[PDB]
């Protein structure tokens, strides 16, 4: 014999929406990673503003990602400023992000030049993930106006109470294994840690960057994913994105509630 | 008083509200007895006997009423009992009332006799209402009884054309309700809420009775409200004098004497009671009283109890049953419907073979509901509000023909249908309250309407009542329906709350204020009355009579619990309260003050929907909600499908209201009558407290929140989401399509592209692929663009296009559309800017301009945004990124000119005798700044400019120049431009006394009109104008040689270029400029300004080398200046001004209070309010009339000769105003006690600060905007006129330096200190104003091709500014590319223009040429746009008649105020005027001056008001009379063209046509006029003729009178005219023909025009008209001024021979009755 019970259901994204309201808590509390002996490369200039908004418009389970686009100083070539962040049609896990194919494309980027992008990480990591170097490598051999030496991958990992920034740079050996890698596992056969290196970045108060979102939709479809398809293309506009449980991100709540 | 106590309010509540019972015993009539039955006890009152007509007492009938208010008993016969005892009382006085009587006794129809005296008080002559002079306001308990109430009183009204409304949810955009309104029905709480926001011109003034219906709701929880009600109006009795008369309705219950005191009814006047004996039918009372407590049989018990009642009245008698809910309505009737079926007795209804059951069969066929035919045949029926209206009026007229035999309903049709019934039986008297989260008891009002309606009242000779309750509750309805209930207070607990309404209103400033405010309370009666009831020993009461210290002490405990949260700052020493935003919110929007301490406390700028959700639900409106156990399962059946998580266990209440509210948008349908009660009490208030969030966030500028909150009010509002297809929002579409296309999963904006096929497609259904097209474009959306306008580096000016992109339907968009204009930061952050926009009806296609200012950095951000978003449509909004990549900054203004420290210089270095007796008694030394300049003024002839804060003495500099020119040539003439024409009378004093009585040359102010002007300029030495007056002048300058001739030229406040009236200054400025080029002979230009930051621009466009440019800062200002600018977080203007009240006081404690103060303040009634609250402030301060210097009656000599008593009492405690509206001998005296230090303060109106001749050590700048009637909005104070005022604290010979505080809204502070501690940026705005200034050019000659207007351009200050900044004029470069082309498009389209205007034709799109109208535009100096209307407007055949309408037709009268007070007073005098108009609008200013005009023909005297308007229209009246002579004379009619030219007359006399002449002479009146007319004198020269004594024997005037006469008579033109055809004998057809006239006066001109009702003076002007009579031709004339003798000739062309006899008319244009006529004739061959 046995007693009787009956189940009421208890479903992951609110506890998740929740906990991302809170995000914002984090934006006071930002680090970033200096521990390269030397820079490899440039010197990149993240603009505090669209960081802290980027941070705001996160999920803490699932990545997302934002393309970088920025100028030099005038008498300094070899400082890049992040100028820009593109948010793009994604969706994503807790180990990758999905965008598009199609690279971002508008008038008021053209003077800009492309210098990679930006993702949400759960958990810190000592060495940059085989996605993010098969990521990059893929994104560098379907367009070649992202150069090696010039493009770079920054981690915003959630660490307790706070956010840990770091930017890598892909290596030539990096790049020819990740653009030929189908292995989306955690452990890739091939990858090494020569295949990236930390390049130097600082967090800056005295210019503002801002955004660039999808034109027709938003950008967040990690509640629609059926609606996502890597040939999927796109428009932008200038304005600032919405958060990651913003109503207009998950519809179906709304009119599936409505239902009864 | 300090020995205060704090109570506990709480302890102090009657908790049980209406259902309280003050009384311990109940006495039953005689006859009442008491059966016991099983479980239940009955209680039997038997109908009471009336006393027939008591101690001689008649029925008034209908006809002995006054006749005016017998139309509002149309259709009766005589009055009942009661109306015939009150009639007197109400109709025949004022006195407040109050009347006690049973319920349907008759107390409507006294009410009805109390407006009709209000209304009988507003009929005019003519019979009609002036229905804009009152308001009558009748306060309704329940809504259903409000609407039926706005029915029958608009029914019992409609003879006297009065509108009756009720109020109804938004009045934002709806207060047009409350204009168009004579009686306004409405509750308690929608009058308190509407007066608690006040507002100025609210039209809450004009309410002269107040009627307070069922007003024994005073015992009932809602009862405060009534209270707040009486103790607000008869507090704004107190302050406005203003009398309203009370009338309160109550039922038969006691302490209706406290009642009277109350309303302030005198008892042996206004108090009347009748008992329950005079209810109109006797009521049968049954009272059954149940024991059994379990509650399962207690049901059954209950069903038995009323089919066992109700079968006693089977078959003889309906039954109506109330019952509690809507549903219960259903299951009742149902109930005993079918224990009838059981036992066999619906037979008993329904009699067999009636017509009633054929009836009932066919109506309940025919119409159907579901219960209501599952009912109806079997004579049974229900009613409630889930209910069609039509099925309603079914049941009702049904019921009405005696048809209905059992019929269960709701309280909705006791209060709102007038529907007795003989039986009426209240099946239980427990009710569900949400508010208090359970069931409880019903409300009084409820009982006694109910069993009111027992009884029909003509068929029935007695009701029966039958109430069915719990035992213990028997003596409670015993008492209530027995005269023994007693009304008590409720208000001990709401007290916070209504304090808190008052403090917000300015009503209550301290805690003084709020005792005698609680005074008026009916808890203040009830408690001197019966303290013991309400917590007062009677020893505490004897030790307290007037209950002082109580009072006192409820006051003390009420302010600290507003201050603890935070709705108001209490100083408890002095018992001082000052208001806050968040207080002001809590009242505004009804919210209890626990409540806004919530938000308050948890709102912030990163909360989520979540947590704003869960803010919402933790409102103190909900405290009683809980969380049932039935509840619970439904309950997480829905928190965990809740589209916004909820963080709360379901075990708390606040976790239920969050998912009652979600399950409400949603539109779910719940199991459980408390949680459907329950969501429909949380939901109806969501709307309220959301909306008062959103205003708390919004001004904060919490971008994303405001989102949010106002996303959350319209899904509250529209019961949706974000999500759904806005589409939703047109009831009118099938919500099957809606629901196709959102699962079509497409952007909504994606169908604006489509047309009916491709959508009809999309969705899948084209059947109606043209409807969803129409229902697209019926979306509100509006198209955004900008045009930015640099200010500074960091100062920007936005001008906003919205542009309308949809098709409006009044059935859809009512009459206005309201949205939010958010101006938001780069990162969607900060609302930097923010304001209401409305887009009214009439204005749905038209391009709307908007202008703002926002701060802006360097380096410039990326972009900022504007949001427009609709005030109530969801879905609905037009983001417009303003990027910046493209934005050209004007350079860093260049540092000043250093300020040199010289030798201080004495009056002697002006090295000469009779020049330095101007000065040296005034002072031993110029200023640094004087200093600074002389050797430039005074030493050579340079172009000068001196940059400056006002009270530097720069016109002491231009002194220096003007004496310069007096020793070069003996004869120089100086022309002075100001702006203002006070400063040129201020300035034409002081010269006056320096040039010409000193110095003795000619100084002259010029007037405006045009022949003297030239004689002045022509006289004058110093010419002083206003730059209007100086460009008609200076247009003619290339015929005009006084014009050329000037030696120096002098602009002060040249700055002003830069404001509303710039481009004229600009335009006169760069044309001396121009003349000295031309006639190489320099005119030297001194300008005087304002400290500005781009002055070198001003200096090169003058031609002033920079050695002489003077260039200062403000930190120079010769009398230091310590700038204060406190800045006030209240958004709403009249909450603001109250803030700032005694901050005023505290001001000039603090830096003034011995020295002289002048506070600045937004209106007219401003100056007078706040004159008293300072006064009121120093006598509750330790120094009590400080502001008197002089002795109580030194004073009084000067008192006596005021009228204003208030300004007597103010100024006798030391306290000035001045404003518009005063006496100008007011003004005088109180600015010469102020100048003589005997009074300290005087409060002045905006509008007075630039004619005042008084300065002072301190200036206090109250507020920074003013209300604007024109455009119903608040319009910012210029910077031009906060720097004037900011020059008034300059003192230089008393004070080591000068103070002024700026009080201002918060969000304008840092604009201020970026205008004030740093000089200013002006720009030209000519661009805006280019084609009356090219007409007079081309007219000129100067400008004769467009190359010409170019280079014209290039002498302005525009010009010089499109370099410098050239974003502001539109330009993106500065490359001489650029500005040629920018100029070619300004030339070319204001050219376009004029030529379409036919003012200029031009040909081979190349040369252009002056036109007869552009010639008349500018001689006459006339808008370009009226000309061409007058064009139009004029024919052949018009008179005397059309001229008046035309030329009210003036772009110079459109800027005439239309002020709604005014809309009867005009529509009177519209009939009272000769001319009878055509088609007439009233909100219309050329119609308003028409009117006008007819009123100055007539002499009708009028208001001050309408008299300043009078005296500006009639300073344009003459010029455009002269245009309209002038077209109709080039055109060839000389009917039309003689009737304007005595129109002329007309205006300056102020007569007619018809009028006498002898009108024209001082002293005379209309019996004068008749015993001339009567026999010897009809004209002047018969006055002249006349002998000396006959002359006073028909006078019958004083002797000083009849010198006014010979004055007159002695200017009266009498002129000799001779003429003659010059070669008569030689005259050929289509040759010459010169004729000659010659005019002799015969005295010559003594001087003007003798017209005292025209304000200007004037000089006589003539016409001399050859024409002939019957052609209606005029053959010539000419324009003549006659100075004794003159002579004028006229040619003209013969035609073919004939019979020719033409007429010569000399006509005036000043005086009437001197026209000659001579007719002549001259052989053609
Ligand atoms: C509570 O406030 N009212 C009921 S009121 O209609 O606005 C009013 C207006 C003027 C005067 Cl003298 C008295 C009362």
């Amino acid at each position: 014999g046995s007693m009787t019970q009956t189940f009421s259901s208890k479903t992951e994204w609110r506890v998740r929406a929740i906990s991302a309201a809170n995000l914002h808590l984090r934006t006071n509390h930002i680090y970033v990673s200096s521990d390269d002996i030397k820079e490899t490369g440039y010197t990149y200039i993240l603009p505090k503003n669209v960081l802290k908004k980027f941070i705001c418009i996160s999920d803490l389970r699932a990545q997302i990602a934002g393309y970088l686009y920025g100028v030099s100083p005038p008498d300094n070539p070899q400082v890049k400023e992040i100028r820009c962040i593109v948010m793009v049609p994604q969706w994503g896990t807790h180990q990758t992000v999905h965008l598009p194919g199609q690279l971002p494309q508008h008038e008021y980027l053209k003077e800009m030049e492309p210098l990679g992008w930006i993702h949400t990480q759960p958990n810190e990591s000592p060495q940059l993930s085989p996605q993010d170097v098969t990521t990059h490598a893929k994104i560098m051999a379907d367009n070649p106006s992202w150069d090696g030496e010039k493009t770079i991958i920054i981690t915003c990992s959630f660490t307790p109470g706070s956010c840990t920034l770091t930017a890598y740079k892909l290596t030539p050996s990096g790049y020819e294994w990740g653009r030929q890698n189908t292995d989306k596992g955690n452990n890739p056969k091939g990858y090494l840690p020569s295949h990236y290196e930390r390049v130097q970045m600082l967090l800056s108060d005295r210019f503002l960057g801002f955004f660039m979102v999808p034109a027709q939709s938003s950008w967040n479809y990690n509640f629609m994913g059926v609606r996502h398809d890597p040939n999927m293309k796109y428009e932008l506009q200038l304005a600032n994105p919405k958060e990651f449980y913003h109503e207009v991100h998950r519809p179906s709540h709304f009119l599936n509630f409505a239902l009864l | 008083l300090a020995p205060r106590q704090v109570l506990d309010l709480e302890d102090l509540v009657f908790t049980q509200g209406s259902h309280f019972m003050a009384n311990k015993r109940c006495q039953l009539p005689d006859g009442s007895f008491r059966r016991q039955r099983k479980g239940y006890e009955e209680v039997h009152v038997p109908a009471l006997k009336p006393k027939p007509f008591g101690s001689e007492e008649q029925l008034l009938p209908v006809e002995k009423l006054p006749k005016y208010a017998q139309a509002g008993f149309e259709g009766f016969k005589t009055l009942n009992r009661i109306q015939s005892k009150l009639y007197r009382a109400a109709l025949e006085t004022d006195e407040n009332l109050l009347l006690c009587a049973p319920t349907g006794a008759g107390k409507t129809n006294v009410a009805l006799m109390c407006m009709l005296r209000e209304i009988g008080k507003h009929i005019n002559m003519d019979g009609t209402i002036n229905v804009d002079d009152f308001k009558i306001i009748y306060i309704a308990p329940m809504r259903s009884l409000v609407q039926e109430m706005v029915g029958s009183f608009g029914k019992r009204l409609a003879t006297y054309g009065i509108t009756v409304a009720e109020l109804t949810g938004d009045h934002q955009l709806c207060k047009e309700e409350i204009s168009a309104t004579q009686i306004i029905v409405c509750t308690p709480e929608k009058w308190d809420i509407i007066t608690r926001k006040g507002g100025e011109r609210t039209y809450t003034q004009l309410v002269r009775l107040i009627i307070l219906d069922e007003i024994h709701l005073l015992h009932d929880d809602r009862g405060p409200v009534l209270e707040a009600l009486v103790a607000r109006a008869i507090r704004n009795i107190e302050m406005t004098q203003e009398d309203v008369r009370l009338i309160g309705l109550s039922a038969t219950l006691p302490n209706y004497e406290d009642v009277a005191t109350f309303l302030r009814v005198d008892p042996a006047k206004g108090l009347f009671y009748f008992d329950n004996s005079f209810r109109p039918v006797p009521l049968e009372q049954t009272y059954v009283g149940i024991t059994e407590k379990k509650a399962i049989k207690r049901f059954q018990i209950m069903n038995e109890i009323v089919y066992e009642k109700i079968m006693e009245h089977a078959g003889k008698n309906q039954v109506l049953v109330f019952v509690h809910s809507r549903k219960e309505t259903g299951k009742t009737a149902r109930a005993i419907r079918d224990m009838c079926l059981e036992k066999d007795t619906l037979g008993l209804f329904l009699r067999e073979g009636s017509a009633s059951t054929e009836v009932l069969r066919t109506e309940a066929e025919q119409c159907k509901n579901l219960e209501l035919k599952d009912l109806l045949p079997y004579g049974f029926a229900i009613h409630h509000a889930g209910m069609t209206r039509v099925d309603r009026t079914l049941v009702e007229d049904l019921f009405a023909d005696k048809h209905i035999q059992v019929l269960v309903s709701t309280a909705t049709l006791a209060w709102g249908v007038n529907l007795p019934a003989h039986t009426v039986i209240i099946k239980g008297t427990q009710v569900y309250s949400p508010e208090k989260g359970r069931w409880t008891e019903l409300g009084a009002l409820d009982i006694l309407q109910m069993l009111g309606r027992a009884g029909r009242p003509q068929y029935d000779t007695k009701g029966e009542g039958i109430l069915i309750t719990s035992h213990g509750e028997l003596q409670y309805y015993l008492s209530l329906l027995n005269q023994q209930l007693p009304i008590e207070s409720q208000m001990v607990s709401k007290l916070p709350d209504m304090l808190n309404a008052e403090i917000v209103l300015g009503n209550v400033q301290n805690a003084k204020d709020a005792v005698n405010w609680l005074g008026y309370a009916y808890l203040y009666i009830r408690m001197l009355r019966s303290p013991t009831l309400y917590g007062i020993s009677h020893d505490d009461l004897k030790g307290d009579p007037l209950l002082d210290q109580r009072r006192l002490d409820l006051v003390h405990t009420a302010a600290l619990m507003l201050d603890k949260n935070n709705l108001v700052k209490y100083d408890k020493k002095t018992g001082n309260f000052q208001v806050t935003e968040l207080g002001r919110i809590a009242s505004h929007y009804y919210i209890t003050n626990d409540t806004v301490q919530t938000y308050n406390q948890l709102l912030k700028p990163t909360l989520s929907e979540i947590e704003l959700f869960r803010v919402f639900s933790l409102s103190s409106e909900f405290k009683n909600i809980t969380v049932r156990e039935e509840e619970k399962l439904e309950l997480q059946k829905l928190l965990e499908r809740v589209p916004i998580p909820v963080k709360e266990s379901i075990e708390e209440p606040s976790a239920k209201i969050n998912v009652l509210l979600q399950a409400f948008i949603s539109q779910l349908k719940l199991e459980g009558f408390a949680l459907m009660a329950d969501m429909v009490y949380v939901t109806q208030s969501a709307g309220r407290l959301m909306r008062a969030i959103f205003e708390i966030v919004l001004n904060r500028g919490w971008a994303q929140l405001t989102d949010k909150t106002l996303n959350l009010c319209k899904m509250i509002d529209k019961r949706m989401w974000q999500s759904m297809c806005p589409l939703r929002q047109f009831r009118k579409l099938p919500e099957e399509v809606v629901k196709k296309i959102e699962k079509k999963n497409f952007p909504f904006e994606r169908l604006y592209d489509l047309n009916h096929n491709e959508i009809g497609e999309l969705i899948r259904m084209p059947k109606m692929g043209k409807t969803i097209h129409k229902y697209v474009h019926l979306f509100p959306k509006l198209e955004l663009s900008v045009h930015l306008q640099p200010i500074t580096r960091s100062t920007l000016k936005v001008e906003l296009t919205i542009t309308p992109d949809f098709q409006w339907d009044e059935k859809v968009h009512g009459s206005s559309e309201a949205f939010w204009i958010l101006v938001e930061d780069v990162d969607s952050e900060v609302i930097l800017h923010h304001e209401y926009f409305l887009l009214k009806a009439k204005y749905a296609q038209d391009e709307h301009l908007i202008t703002f200012f926002v701060p802006v950095f360097e380096p410039l951000p990326p972009q900022y945004f504007i949001r427009v978003v609709s005030d109530r449509w969801l879905s609905c909004e037009t983001q417009l990124p303003v990027s910046f990549r493209h934005l050209i900054l004007p350079e860093k203004y260049p540092p000043p000119t250093e300020l040199l420290d010289l030798q201080p210089l004495p009056v002697s270095a002006l090295r000469n005798s009779a020049f330095e007796s101007l000065y040296q008694d005034k002072f031993p030394f110029f200023n640094p700044i004087q200093t600074q300049v002389f050797n430039t003024v005074y030493n050579s002839d340079d172009n000068v400019f001196v940059g400056a804060p006002t009270g530097s003495g720069k016109t002491i500099c231009a002194e220096f120049a003007i004496l310069r020119m007096l020793l070069q040539s003996s004869e120089g003439r100086c022309v002075y431009i100001t702006p203002m024409e006070a400063l040129a009378e201020q300035v034409y004093m002081d010269w006056y006394e320096k040039f010409q009585d000193r110095l003795n040359k000619k100084v002259v102010l010029l007037t405006g009109e045009t022949s003297t002007d030239l004689k002045l300029l022509g006289k004058g030495n110093i010419i002083i104008s206003t730059p209007e007056k100086w460009d008609i002048l200076s247009r003619r300058w290339k015929q005009r040689k006084n014009v050329q001739n000037i030696n120096l030229f002098v602009v002060d406040e040249v700055h002003l270029i830069g404001g509303e009236n710039g481009p004229v200054l600009e335009v006169i400025c760069s044309r001396m400029r121009y003349i000295s080029s031309q006639i190489e002979r320099p005119i030297r230009i001194v300008a005087l300004s304002s400290s500005l930051s781009n002055a070198k621009d001003v200096a090169h466009w003058l031609g002033c080398s920079a050695t002489s440019t003077f260039n200062f800062h403000p930190n120079v200002r010769p009398v230091p200046l310590e700038l204060h600018i406190q800045g006030f977080n209240i958004s709403h203007t009249q909450t603001r001004l109250l803030s700032m009240a005694k901050p005023v006081y505290h001001a000039i404690t603090k830096h003034s209070p011995k020295k002289p103060v002048i506070v600045f303040v937004p209106s007219r009634k401003q100056t007078r309010l706040t004159a008293i609250d300072i006064l009121t402030t120093c006598a509750a301060d330790i120094q009590r009339q400080r502001f008197l210097h002089c002795t109580e009656k030194d004073l009084i000599p000067y008192l006596e000769k005021l009228s204003d008593s208030t300004l007597k009492e103010t100024l006798l405690n030391g306290v000035g105003y001045l404003h518009e509206g005063l006496s100008p001998m007011e003004r005088r005296l109180v600015e010469q006690l102020f100048s003589s230090g005997a009074i300290q303060v005087v409060v002045a109106s905006r509008s007075l600060c630039w004619g005042m001749n008084v300065a002072a050590h301190l200036v206090i700048i109250m507020d920074t905007q003013y209300y604007n009637g024109k455009i119903h909005a608040y319009v910012d104070y210029p910077i031009y006129d906060v720097l004037q005022m900011v020059g008034h604290a300059n003192r230089p010979l008393q004070d080591d330096e000068g103070r002024c505080v700026i009080m201002c809204q918060g969000s304008k502070k840092d604009f201020f200190k970026k205008f004030l501690y740093e000089p200013l940026p002006v720009e030209s705005h000519l661009d805006h104003c280019m084609h009356d200034h090219f007409n007079a050019e081309i007219v000129t000659k100067t400008i004769e091709n467009k190359q010409d207007a170019v280079d014209y351009l290039t002498w302005t200050f525009l010009y010089r500014r499109m370099t410098q900044n050239p974003n502001y004029y539109n330009l993106q470069g500065i490359s001489h590319r650029h500005l040629s082309d920018h100029l070619s498009e300004l030339v070319e389209q204001t050219l376009s223009d004029l030529e379409q205007s036919k003012c200029i034709s031009i040909e081979d799109e190349m040369d252009v040429a002056p036109l007869n109208l552009g010639m008349i535009a500018a001689y006459y100096y006339i808008n370009y746009t009226t000309i061409e209307l007058f064009s139009m407007s004029l024919n052949a055949k018009t008179k005397v008649r059309g001229l008046i309408e035309i030329i009210s037709n003036a772009a110079e009268y459109e800027n005439i105020p239309i002020r709604h007070h005014e809309d009867n007073l005009l529509r009177q005098l519209a009939q009272k005027v000769p001319h009878k108009l055509n088609n007439p609008k009233f909100n219309d200013p050329h119609v308003k001056t028409n009117l006008l005009l007819q009123a100055h023909l007539s002499r009708m005297q009028l208001s001050a008001e309408l008299q300043s308007d009078t005296e500006e229209i009639l300073s344009k009246a003459i010029r455009l009379i002269q245009a309209c002579v002038d077209v109709l004379s080039s055109n060839g009619w000389l009917s039309p063209a003689l009737a304007a030219m005595e129109l002329a007359q007309m205006v300056t006399q102020a007569m007619w046509s018809k009028d006498s002449y002898l009108k024209q002479l001082p002293h005379f009146t209309s019996e004068h006029i008749k015993r001339c007319t009567d026999k010897g004198v009809e004209s002047v020269f018969d006055i002249m003729e006349m002998e000396d004594e006959e002359r006073n024997a028909l006078l019958q005037l004083t002797d000083s009178q009849i010198a006014d006469v010979a004055r007159f008579c002695n200017r009266y033109p009498n002129i000799e005219l001779s003429y003659e055809v010059v070669d008569k004998d030689s005259i050929r057809s289509g040759g010459p023909v010169v004729v000659l006239v010659q005019l002799e006066r015969e005295e010559e001109v003594t001087g003007p025009v003798i017209a005292p009702l025209f304000p200007q003076k004037r000089e006589e002007g003539w016409w001399v008209v050859i024409g002939d009579a019957k052609s209606n031709s005029l053959i010539s004339i000419k324009r003549l001024t006659l100075q004794q003798k003159a002579k004028v000739k006229l040619d003209f062309v013969a035609p073919a021979t004939g019979a020719h006899n033409y007429t010569l008319y000399f006509m005036s244009d000043a005086y009437m009755g001197c026209d000659q006529e001579y007719k002549f004739s001259v052989d053609v061959k």
